């Protein structure tokens, strides 16, 4: 679990590691994300509870990236859901590689 | 300093939404009803916004009734 | 294919998408055999795919 | 694990806001999500089983 | 009285299809 | 009181009047003609020429595209700014 | 850090601070109140202090609405919420409680 | 009435062309019953050909809503004006412009040409109204006059050579030479938005919302009244065989027997596939050379052409 | 005699729209007499178009239904004007010809 | 029955609405482009 | 007399009823309403020019 979390957790660091003074709400991402690295089981118990209980979340924000040719939608989301999310998506591939889920003809694939 | 107006933005906005409440000789705000005194108008306006100081009120609106 | 879109007038030939960025002897023919038996092949495929589920 | 499903699900029905607009998407998945991604490849999955067919 | 114009005092300044009952009792 | 002030844009330009030509279409033919059986025949002109031009032993599905014959969607023009046919594929082609 | 339990003062000047100013501007309510955003003060308004939201038991109607369309669109509380004219958090706590409580 | 006078049939609709993006405001017909030419919201102007209704071309260069248009019949132009200020003239010849005729303040709602003199009369929504000499490109005069914006100006050979309307429901009949006003009338309620010169009797007529009034001339004497259809009108036009159309902006299109105020037929129109049932209403409509056919501009974006119905009575 | 621009196209527009139905209805609409709602019938119009630009269907409960008709006729064309000339821009940014800083993030907004 | 928001109607056909008896076309483009003279010149 | 008080007598002004009551009728046509003439129009046109 603590493997699955860390992961999580670089990767969303991993967007502001530039890291102007960016604003409020990203400032909340930091500081939460970074709480987390301190007291890791606190998070993941917080994590399986929404897992198990939460059945609405709040709204996403929406923009979009211009490429001059055509648009590419972009959401934001609040940084509680947006760790929860994460490890959630670590856990899920990692279950999936494990199990053989995915035949190989299907190849976005880590290998290559 | 950004502190000082907000002490004068919670004073006017619970100014406006407001005909018991007042503001003591020192700064505190009360309600004179209750007689109970409040850190910030806002906040005694809770207190003015409640069901309790909203009975007292009633109380002694019979109790003057009478 | 043939059976269900019937090109009399061997139009199969109008609208396919040929790579223009190569040289012409590298870039793709046009005959009704083949022509036709790309389109067979991509309606063959699309048939598989239900219009409401995704499409092609 | 049922109750991950009904995560995964429940997520993708929320609120869409842009400055004045909000809306609830009930129908198309959110691409943004930090799991789409195996949402994508799983569901892509079932329709390459749609095109190959199973045997093959 | 007709041509009263109600102020426009400024803001800036749904059904459901049964088809998904068959769908999902289907599923 | 007129002021010495002047303009780039104010200086002679074009001081000849081109009047129309005999072929171009004087007046003078104008009045003369009948329009009414020329714009007929015209017409009937255009009529005619209108009318000259015109395994797998395993799947899920029977064929969905049966009678699927594209529909008069980008026949009719529609004056609805949201809903013209070519809103729709404004935005379809620029939004992802 | 910024996040935490509401407060009566708190919801109150929220109350307030929406009937002055109006329902688009966040950022100048959350301005006055401490330890809170604008994301927090509207989804605070539109989720609980809103009057339009009812607080109230749920009738007969309600639960049998309620109940069939959950059976019918699984999970998604958003949908259903507009429907039954009820807060989604406020139908979910109900759906729970009438399986909590049906055993 | 006379006797239950003047038989005329009635007319149908023929054509509908789509094909504008804006709505189309104005409607001119070329002197050879060649091509009709159409300006629009969407700041072109289009060339038709008035029998296939097909599209022949399609000029650009208004920044903004082309609200007027005029072919020349002694010269090979156009001469258009638009809510942008500009009133420009086209040489058919190469389609380009070649003239630009410089000085209202405001958007230019109408235009007319004189039919012997070589001089341009235009309306703005400054209240007045110019002479132009379209040779050199000189306000020639400024009438000044009206306290609201002019709408509808006309131009003509003989006495009162400018017939001008506005939005402050009076007429002024303007004497070109002096640029000074002859006679106002004050006879509309509310404004007038357009004017027609009868081509044989040497009257006028004029519309607004409440009726429209045919005028004697010069001095425009009342005559008559034709009452009937109420909308705010935006169009009159008028055959050589006595018919008097209205156009409105709730769609509706009568038309009017000239002499009598008879009004024979009713025409309230469909509107496009597409579309809102209040874009609906008539912005302009023309008469082809040989008065066979009727072209209607309209807020759906289109033009219909009217057919007169051959089997009739 | 200033001539319409870059600059002062939006600004133009919207004038000369405010101008059209002024002078359209109040000569079209009348018998208030004394001042009917200018003020107030374009501050319904204002109203309506920040409805439609963030897609809220707009309903005034009372009101006259030629203001209504009124209304939602140039509303509907104005919409049509910045829609085209959204697809216009995005097209010139698509070939790349036009270089400005604003009218990216304008027309970015738009779509 | 069921239409996918792919097609769903809206509006009836261009033609149906006015009618048989008048012509409906819809110009788009143009013919004749430009470089060609309306009003073509002596020679 | 009022109303004239600024102009000249030539200057026309209405102000009586009179002015504003219909007058009927003239015919299909009749010398009183026609456009003053080719020859008339030929020396308004040139002295204009
Ligand atoms: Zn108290």
């Amino acid at each position: 679990d603590t493997k699955l979390l860390i992961l999580a957790l670089e990767r969303l660091k991993e967007a502001y590691s530039v890291k102007s003074r960016l604003n409020q709400s990203q400032r909340e991402e930091l500081g939460l994300i970074e709480q987390a690295y301190d007291n890791p089981h606190e998070a993941l118990s917080r994590i399986k509870r929404h897992l198990l209980t939460q059945r609405a979340f709040k709204e996403v924000g929406i923009e979009f990236m211009d490429l001059y040719s055509h648009l590419v939608p972009v959401y934001d989301v609040e940084p509680l859901e947006k760790i929860t999310d994460a490890y959630l998506d670590q856990y899920l591939w990692y279950e999936a590689d494990k199990r053989r889920l995915f035949p190989p003809w299907i190849k976005p694939a880590d290998t290559e | 300093s950004s502190s000082e107006s907000n002490r004068d933005r919670r004073e006017r906005l619970r100014q406006l939404a407001l005909p018991y409440f007042m503001k003591n000789h020192l700064g505190s705000y009360e309600c004179k009803l209750c007689l109970t005194l409040h850190n910030n108008e806002g906040s005694y306006l809770a207190h003015t916004q409640g069901k309790k100081h909203q009975t007292n009120l009633a109380r002694r609106a019979a109790k003057e009734a009478k | 294919y043939l059976t269900e879109h019937p090109d009399p007038n061997n139009e199969n030939i109008v609208g396919y998408n040929n790579k223009k960025c190569w040289p012409r002897d590298a870039r793709m023919r046009l005959m009704k055999h083949d022509v036709n038996l790309g389109r067979a092949v991509f309606w063959d495929i699309k048939n598989r795919l239900p219009r409401s589920v995704t499409t092609v | 694990d049922h109750n991950i499903a009904d995560y995964m699900t429940a997520k993708n029905n929320v609120v869409i806001n842009y400055k004045d607009m909000n809306h609830t998407n009930s129908y198309g998945i959110i691409r943004g999500l930090q799991f789409a991604s195996f949402i994508v490849q799983y569901y892509g999955l079932v329709m390459d089983l749609l095109v190959l067919g199973l045997h093959r | 009285q007709e041509w009263k114009i109600p102020p426009c005092i400024s803001n800036w300044k749904v059904h459901i299809n049964e088809n998904f009952a068959k769908l999902a009792e289907a599923l | 009181q007129l002021s010495k002030q002047y303009s780039s844009r104010d200086l002679p330009s074009h001081t000849k009047i081109k009047y129309r030509q005999t072929t171009q279409d004087a007046p003078e033919e104008v009045r003369n003609r009948d329009f009414r059986r020329e714009l007929e025949e015209r017409e009937r002109a255009a009529a005619r020429e209108k009318n000259r031009d015109r395994w797998d032993d395993d799947v899920v599905f029977k064929n969905c595209a049966k009678g699927v014959d594209d529909q008069k969607k980008d026949k009719r023009f529609v004056n609805d700014t949201l809903r013209s046919e070519f809103h729709k594929k404004f935005m379809e082609k620029y939004i992802k | 850090i910024k996040g935490g339990v509401w407060r009566n003062t708190e919801d109150e000047i929220l109350k307030a601070a929406v009937m002055k100013y109006g329902k688009n501007q966040w950022s100048r309510i959350a301005s006055l109140l401490h330890r809170k955003s604008a994301k927090q003060c509207k989804a605070r308004w539109y989720e609980w202090l809103d009057p339009s939201i009812k607080k109230t038991e749920w009738s007969r109607e309600e639960e049998e609405k309620l109940l069939h369309l959950a059976k019918l669109m699984p999970t998604q509380w958003r949908t259903i919420a507009p429907i039954i004219g009820r807060t989604a958090a406020q139908c979910l706590e109900h759906y729970e409680f009438l399986l909590d409580k049906a055993a | 009435t006379m006797p239950k006078p003047q038989w005329h049939p009635p007319w149908k609709l023929y054509r509908v062309i789509s094909g504008h993006l804006g709505w189309v405001r104005c409607i001119a017909v070329e002197p050879g019953n060649q091509w009709f030419v159409t300006g629009s919201a969407d700041r072109t102007i289009k060339i038709w050909d008035l029998a296939s209704g097909k599209l022949k071309l399609s000029l650009t260069g208004h920044i903004s809503t082309v609200r007027g248009v005029i072919v020349s019949t002694r010269s090979p132009y156009l001469f258009s004006c638009g809510e942008d200020k500009q009133v420009k003239c086209w040489d058919l010849e190469y389609n380009k412009v070649i003239r630009h005729y410089h000085g209202h303040l405001s958007a230019v709602y109408g235009l007319d040409l004189h039919p012997t003199i070589d001089v341009l009369v235009t309306c703005s929504r400054d209240s007045t109204a110019r002479i132009w000499d379209v040779r050199t490109k000189a306000s020639v005069h400024t009438l000044s006059g009206h306290t609201n914006a002019v709408a509808t100006v006309r131009c003509q050979a003989a006495e009162p050579q400018i017939i001008t309307g506005s939005h402050d429901t009076t007429i002024r009949l303007w004497d070109l030479v002096a640029g000074k006003t002859r006679v106002t009338l004050t006879n509309h309620k509310k404004s007038v938005r357009a004017v027609v010169l009868h081509p044989r009797h040497y009257t006028f007529a004029s519309g607004s919302p409440d009726n429209i009034k045919q005028w004697k001339f010069p001095d425009g004497s009342f005559i008559q009244n034709l009452s009937g259809h109420n909308a705010i009108i935006n169009t009159l036009t008028v055959n050589s065989d006595g018919v008097l159309v209205s156009g409105a902006d709730n769609g509706t299109m009568h038309l009017w027997d000239w002499r009598t105020g008879y009004n024979f037929q009713r025409v309230h129109a469909a509107v496009q596939p597409g579309s809102l049932d209040s874009e609906s209403g008539i912005f302009a409509c023309a008469f082809d050379q040989s008065e066979s056919r009727l072209l209607t501009a309209e807020a759906d974006k289109t033009i219909k052409v009217y057919r007169e119905d051959d089997t009739a009575t | 005699a200033k001539t319409v621009t870059k600059q002062r196209v939006e600004s133009h527009f919207d004038l000369e729209l405010r101008a059209a139905v002024m002078h359209d209805i109040l000569d079209m609409m009348p018998e208030g007499i004394k001042q009917n709602k200018a003020r107030t019938i374009l501050q319904h119009l204002s109203e309506a178009w920040r409805c439609w630009k963030a897609n809220i269907p707009w309903k005034v409960p009372g009101l006259p239904t030629p203001i209504e008709n009124m209304i939602l006729r140039y509303v509907k064309a104005k919409a049509d004007w910045w829609t085209n000339t959204a697809h216009y821009n995005r097209e010139r940014i698509r070939r790349g010809a036009t270089v400005d800083k604003t009218v990216c993030k304008k027309n970015l907004g738009r779509l | 029955e069921v239409v996918l928001h792919e097609d769903k109607k809206y509006y009836p056909t261009a033609e149906e609405v006015y009618g048989p008896e008048v012509e409906t076309i819809v110009q788009e483009e143009d013919t004749q482009p430009l470089t060609e003279p309306i009003i073509k010149p002596v020679k | 007399a009022i109303a004239r008080q600024g102009q000249s007598k030539d200057k026309v002004i209405y102000s009586k009823y009179t002015d504003l009551v219909p007058k009927e009728v003239m015919n299909a046509d009749d010398p009183d309403l026609q456009r003053p003439d080719e020859e008339a129009i030929k020396e308004i046109t040139e002295k204009t020019r």
